[PDB]
């Protein structure tokens, strides 16, 4: 399943997760 | 910002020029051998 | 309180214990209901022969297929009975078997774990199954280009050394592989002192060692020889490799030069130069005003999609370089930039930018130190590397050591006028010939 | 698959100094390179004359 | 050192603090504003807004800002979901003040400069794209539509005609509309309360206005099937689950660990999950099934996300679904649940033990509750679940309107009418 | 093309008619003349000049 | 290969008319299999089509049973002559397994038009029936094509 999920934007890194 | 490096490097290139410059003309001087 | 100076002071210290047959014991008490229980083994491919290549890798999968006292899949059905996650992984220089669990049922854990370390069911039922999956995977492994080029990368520098070889090893061996040769390598390098044990959590030290005690006081786990300690310094190859395939949209690049081993003073001195030169990616919100000249330009003109710099220091060796991805017409210009940064450091660098690099690495250092497993995980390699040493507050003192001349004087060694290694993956073609890169290492003063 | 690749031997064209597989290549590397440059520089003195 | 210190204000915004000994000193800021709060013409705003992060404040030039964090060595973060956007930042123990001060200026002092706004138009897609590498990613977003009408159906991403649509002003309102000192919640971690306690009331007291809660999301099922080019079709079946913060939410959170398998062992196909086993038995070679449970404030959804090959999907679904029936028919194992409880309690604590994760878990309570509950109490409450609950919990998922989302090659793909 | 010193006068970008002008691998010393021809000529001009100086 | 580029530019101009795009979606909502098939190429299907795949469907669905030839201005015998000559091939024919299985539903695409377009359909009958006529009558009840300009 999932949390459900999330999102990321921010600065130094970047990503998307679940 | 007081560039520290490049001071010694330039010290060569100057001596690089002057000597070879003197070498180009090669006139009155001191040491021979 | 929390104050950076004092913050170094109060930490549960490194613990150590030693059993008779060469097993190491060690621990740290995090005052936590859970414990990461783990094991680290230094048996590498660099030990593995030309048939043994990839075998230990193949072995890696096998442990959880069932064991001696616990036949197929009776192993995990106890593990998940507790609800404790479990994982294992391997590496060219190390292998780590470990558990994440509540501190309660640990008395089983290691005893469960100790069984696995040596007692193993070697059953060609699982073998063929696993023989297939790997083969299945061997071909699939072309899907992630990242890992791919590194394989090229090593082999081009370390050619003529067991270190230069595929972790999974070449394919045909896996078919040819037989579990007796495993039993060799099973018997060979899984002795102690090669073996090392650590953990962290609510565990303290004693109450670890008492319940370490006897298996694996022990089950030997021995010490004899396997000669000693069979290894060799590896040759370093000024060279190039290219796989030209022009179909693909993008072309990775990797470039590096060799460096000092794990244990060595300068290893930390070069930690910052990377942090300073930093990295860039498509996706940042940093834009063009970032301090890193690369992240400024590579966002500005998008000369690459992204890149990051790596460090890998082997026992005797170290690897410094970057990995970037850029348009098939954009390749050259990434480079002519990238030589700018390294070269300009070696001469004209400045103490200001030192600081911004200095701070970061302090942060990154302190950052990674949170969490059970990573804490647990340092010890194992550290033990296999520097021994017990977790010179936590010292690292800070170590940071205070680095100097402007230092970094310059360090980089002067390992960069200026050297022979770099070049790995490539298509559509490379733009990438200039070596003879440019070489002349491009040493400035002419421009 | 891809990993089936390997490096064939270039020892031939090499010269013996780093030819060993177990050696730090850096030992000669200082003396190793300077030979290449000593040629290069000396070439120039003549051109200049 | 000192344990959780959380303090109501007159503004009602909880200032929670702990004292650490660690040189890592972080702060976080939570806000109630999710995608549900975007309107038909407000779409993608937060998603865009979530890229408003780096921009020019009213307190300083964004340049100075950005060169500020790096040269210090601090780090910024921003996070949102369908509900609660969160602004995270961290640096060394010593220097937080400089950094902390800037946390305000961003949320306190907006500036949308028509030119500075334009450059971010290109950016959305490249962001929006990389999220859709993962097929499951694209699958999920569609799902909220199928099961709802209005609120949760709102994407976390920008429908593409909405792209050129967004003005500084539209943002500028939603800024102040959905901001208030009632909704805003601030969490410290390594820093003493009084320092935290000081500046909190100072800048962050503004209004008022708008929490507007008119979104109940109105669960309304259906099913959606996109015709795509994947070899592995993806699909899920959901009957609505309950609201967050309930024993039912726990019951399903228990009910999942019954079938729901995250791998607890590397590569291990989880046998304790009957789902995969009861499937994999009658079933053929690669596939996967996991159980999906998630809840939001007013409600949440329970389902299971399937990955199979061309023909298998239906039976993959059906058997598993039929296997669900088995549970719903009075099948029970107390030790399994007990083990699952052991899983959950551990899985919970293993989840919670992480500070940064728990850092969320702090304010995740806050905007939800505003108090703190020791996980012990949770662990206690974890125990409190009755089995007939989880029994009838699954029954609900059987007993009620169900929804589907499907994408891939659909040639063999059944509808819910086949179910 | 960021900070390339070969852009600044555009004249240097005409220069890349040489330095990046690609060529096939196998080329015989048969091909060295086109070069020489121009070089044989340069000398001509000069010497053919200084002649006139006293001529 | 050269015809790969062509589809879209064709496929596009058909979607000027919003009603165009609306209709195609509709057959999906009301059916499952057959009539749900588009008259246009779903775009991942683009690079998908080989000469062979065509080449079969050529001869698969061609037969002299299905083929029907109509003359207009030309005498029958001339028509009558060559017709049997070339056009007698097989066979194979006609793949009727598509009953289209009317299966309703509804579909709503979120778009940028100011004028929303929608339709409501309960299935009508087969072609060639008094019912088909009855609706063909039933339309002219409500159904208005303009018989007068602008009216």
């Amino acid at each position: 399943g999932r949390p459900l999920v999330a999102s990321v934007s921010l600065n130094v890194p970047a990503s998307v997760r679940y | 910002q007081l560039a520290r490096n490049w001071v010694p490097t330039a010290s060569l290139w100057g001596a690089v020029g002057a000597v070879g410059l003197v070498w180009a003309t090669d006139w009155r001087l001191i040491l021979d051998w | 309180t929390a104050t950076y100076a004092q913050a170094l002071q109060s930490v549960p210290e490194t613990q150590v214990s030693q059993l008779d047959n060469g097993l190491r014991v060690a621990s740290e008490q995090s005052s936590q209901p859970t414990c990461t229980v783990g094991v680290w083994i230094d048996a590498g491919s660099r030990y593995e022969s030309e048939k043994n290549n990839g075998a230990g890798y193949f072995v890696e999968h096998l442990a959880f297929k069932g064991t001696k006292n616990r036949p197929g899949n009776a192993l995990e059905k106890e593990v998940e009975s507790m609800g404790a996650h479990l994982n294992a992984y391997s590496t060219r220089e190390h292998t780590a078997y470990y558990i994440k669990a509540l501190s309660k049922d640990l008395p089983k854990a290691v005893e469960l774990l100790a069984d696995i370390v040596q007692n193993c069911s070697l059953e060609d039922s699982q073998i063929e199954k696993e023989r297939d999956v790997i083969l299945q995977e061997l071909q699939e492994n072309d899907t992630s280009m990242r890992d791919v080029v590194f394989n090229y990368l090593h082999a081009t520098a370390f050619q003529g050394t067991p270190l230069a070889q595929s972790v999974e090893g070449p394919s045909e061996n896996v078919r040819k592989l037989s579990r007796a040769d495993l039993t060799e390598y099973l018997s060979r390098h899984y002795k102690a002192p090669r073996m090392v044990l650590a953990a962290a959590g609510g565990l303290e030290h004693r109450q670890l060692l008492d319940l370490a005690q006897k298996h694996f006081s022990g089950l030997s786990g021995t010490y004899d020889e396997d000669a000693v300690p069979t290894l060799s310094p590896c040759r370093f190859t000024g060279s190039q490799i290219c796989h030209r395939e022009d179909g693909l949209p993008l072309a990775h690049v990797a470039i590096a030069v060799e460096g000092p081993g794990w244990a060595h003073p300068d290893n930390v001195a070069l930690q910052v130069a990377n942090a300073i030169i930093g990295h860039y990616d498509c996706t940042y919100g940093g834009g063009a005003h970032l301090s890193s000249p690369l992240a400024s330009i590579a966002a500005t003109n998008k000369l690459c999609q992204s890149f990051q710099t790596f460090n890998i220091c082997y026992a005797d060796t170290g690897l410094l370089g970057a990995h970037f991805v850029c348009d098939h017409m954009s390749i050259d210009d990434m480079m002519f930039v990238l030589q700018g940064q390294w070269m300009r450091l070696c001469t004209s660098a400045t103490e200001s930018e030192v600081l911004r690099g200095k701070n970061l690495l302090r942060n990154a250092l302190v950052s990674h130190l949170d969490g059970t497993t990573p804490v647990c995980e340092d010890i194992g390699r550290s033990l296999l590397t520097y021994g017990r040493r977790i010179p936590l507050a010292e690292w800070e003192s170590r940071i205070a050591e680095v100097d402007a001349r230092v970094v310059r004087e360090v980089c002067s060694k390992y960069f200026y006028d050297q022979c770099p290694a070049v790995a490539g993956f298509g559509p490379i073609e733009q990438l200039p010939d070596y003879n440019r890169i070489r002349s491009g290492m040493f400035w002419l003063r421009f | 698959s891809h990993t089936d690749i390997k490096v064939p031997d270039f020892s031939d064209y090499r010269r013996p100094e780093v030819l060993d597989s177990t050696k730090s290549s850096k030992e000669s590397s200082e003396a190793r390179k300077g030979f290449s440059y000593l040629v290069t520089a000396t070439t120039t003195v003549g051109v200049a004359y | 050192p000192q344990d959780l210190e959380f303090t109501r204000l007159p503004n009602g915004l909880v200032i929670a603090s702990l004292e650490n000994y660690a040189p890592a000193s972080r702060i976080g800021l939570f806000i109630k504003a999710g995608s549900r709060y975007e309107n038909s013409n407000n779409l993608g705003t937060s998603h865009l807004l979530r890229l408003a992060s780096s921009l020019t404040t009213k307190g300083a030039s964004s340049f100075k800002i950005t060169r500020g964090i790096e040269a210090v060595g601090g780090k910024l973060s921003v996070t949102s979901t369908r509900e609660n956007m969160a602004y995270t930042v961290e640096c060394l123990r010593d220097d937080v003040d400089i950094l902390m001060e800037f946390l305000l200026n961003v949320t306190t002092a907006p500036e949308f400069r028509r030119w500075e706004v334009a450059a971010l138009q290109p950016q959305l897609r490249i962001d929006k794209a990389v999220a859709l590498q993962n097929p499951q990613a694209h699958v999920i977003e569609n799902l909220h539509a199928a099961a709802y009408r209005n609120a949760l159906a709102n994407s976390l991403y920008c429908p593409d005609y909405r792209i050129g649509k967004v003005t500084p002003v539209e943002l500028h309102d939603y800024v102040q509309n959905h901001f208030t000192s009632a909704r805003m919640a601030l969490i410290g971690l390594g820093v003493s309360h009084p320092v935290l306690k000081q500046v909190a009331e100072q800048f962050l007291n503004i209004r008022g206005g708008l929490g507007l809660s008119g979104a109940k999301a109105k669960y309304h099922g259906g099913e959606i099937r996109e015709q795509n080019g994947d070899s592995l079709v993806h699909a899920a079946l959901v009957a609505e689950s309950a609201a967050i913060g309930s024993a039912e939410a726990n019951a399903f959170s228990v009910l999942q660990h019954v079938l729901g398998a995250g791998p607890h062992v590397k590569r291990g196909s989880n046998a304790t999950s009957s789902l995969y086993q009861a499937v994999a038995k009658g079933v053929h070679q690669p596939f996967d099934v996991s159980a999906f449970n998630a809840s939001y404030s007013d409600s949440g959804l329970f389902g299971f996300y399937t990955i199979s090959q061309a023909a298998s999907a239906g039976d993959v679904i059906k058997a598993a679904y039929n296997q669900v029936k088995t549970i719903a028919q009075g099948n029970l194992s107390n030790p399994d649940v007990q083990a699952a409880k052991n899983k959950l309690k551990a899985g919970y604590l293993m989840s919670v033990e992480s500070s940064e994760g728990f850092l969320d878990e702090v304010g995740s309570q806050a905007l939800a509750a505003g108090s703190y509950t020791p996980p012990s109490t949770v662990l206690q409450q974890i125990d409190a679940v009755a089995d007939a609950d989880v029994i009838n919990a699954a029954k609900k998922f059987v007993s009620g309107r169900k929804s589907m989302a499907a994408s891939g090659n659909l040639g063999h793909t059944p509808f819910i009418d086949e179910l | 093309m960021t900070n390339i010193r070969k852009s600044h006068p555009l004249m240097k970008i005409v220069n890349n008619a040489f330095i990046d002008l690609p060529a096939p691998s196998n080329i015989s010393s048969w091909w060295n003349f086109g070069s020489l021809l121009g070089i044989c000529l340069i000398l001509q001009i000069l010497t053919g000049l200084f002649l006139a100086m006293h001529y």
